[PDB]
């Protein structure tokens, strides 16, 4: 969590630095209904959706 | 407000106004040294209760 | 409504020219978020040279 006085450009600089990082293939998220009322969160490899 | 000459107990004190746009400015401050009670009274803060 | 309509953000282009009494903007100038948006005060005095 980043703390600082306003008008500091925290969001802009934080986004700029974050965009330079790399994460290997964030799995595609999806919903799977295990019943009529129950929904489970599922992760799958990219392209398996 | 006087910026010339001398006076007894009178001072052009400086203060930043927040009941107005933010700026420093002077105001006349008067001190009355009167023989009597050992208590010191500041009416600019004290208003009773 | 069963489902509303989601409006995505866009880069704004407007010039907002607010109008009010000096006391009207005194209630808004206290927060630092007003200052990081607005830098332009078109000041009117009740007196002219």
């Amino acid at each position: 969590y980043l703390v600082g006085p306003p008008s500091l450009g925290k969001h802009e600089a934080l986004l700029a630095y974050l965009s330079t990082q790399s994460v290997e293939t964030p799995p595609d998220l999806l919903y799977v209904p295990l019943s009529e009322r129950k929904v489970a969160v599922l992760t799958l490899p990219s392209g398996q959706e | 407000l006087r910026t010339t000459g001398r006076a007894v107990g009178e001072v052009n004190s400086l203060v930043v106004v927040e009941a107005a746009p933010y700026w420093g400015r002077p105001a006349r401050l008067t001190a009355r040294a009167a023989p009597g009670r050992d208590h010191l009274i500041s009416i600019d803060r004290e208003a009773g209760l | 409504a069963p489902a509303g309509l989601e409006v995505e953000p866009f880069p704004i282009q407007m010039q907002v020219i607010l109008v009010g009494t000096p006391e009207a903007f005194e209630g808004l100038e206290e927060d630092p978020a007003f200052s990081e948006l607005f830098r332009i005060r078109a000041e009117f005095s009740p007196t002219l040279p």
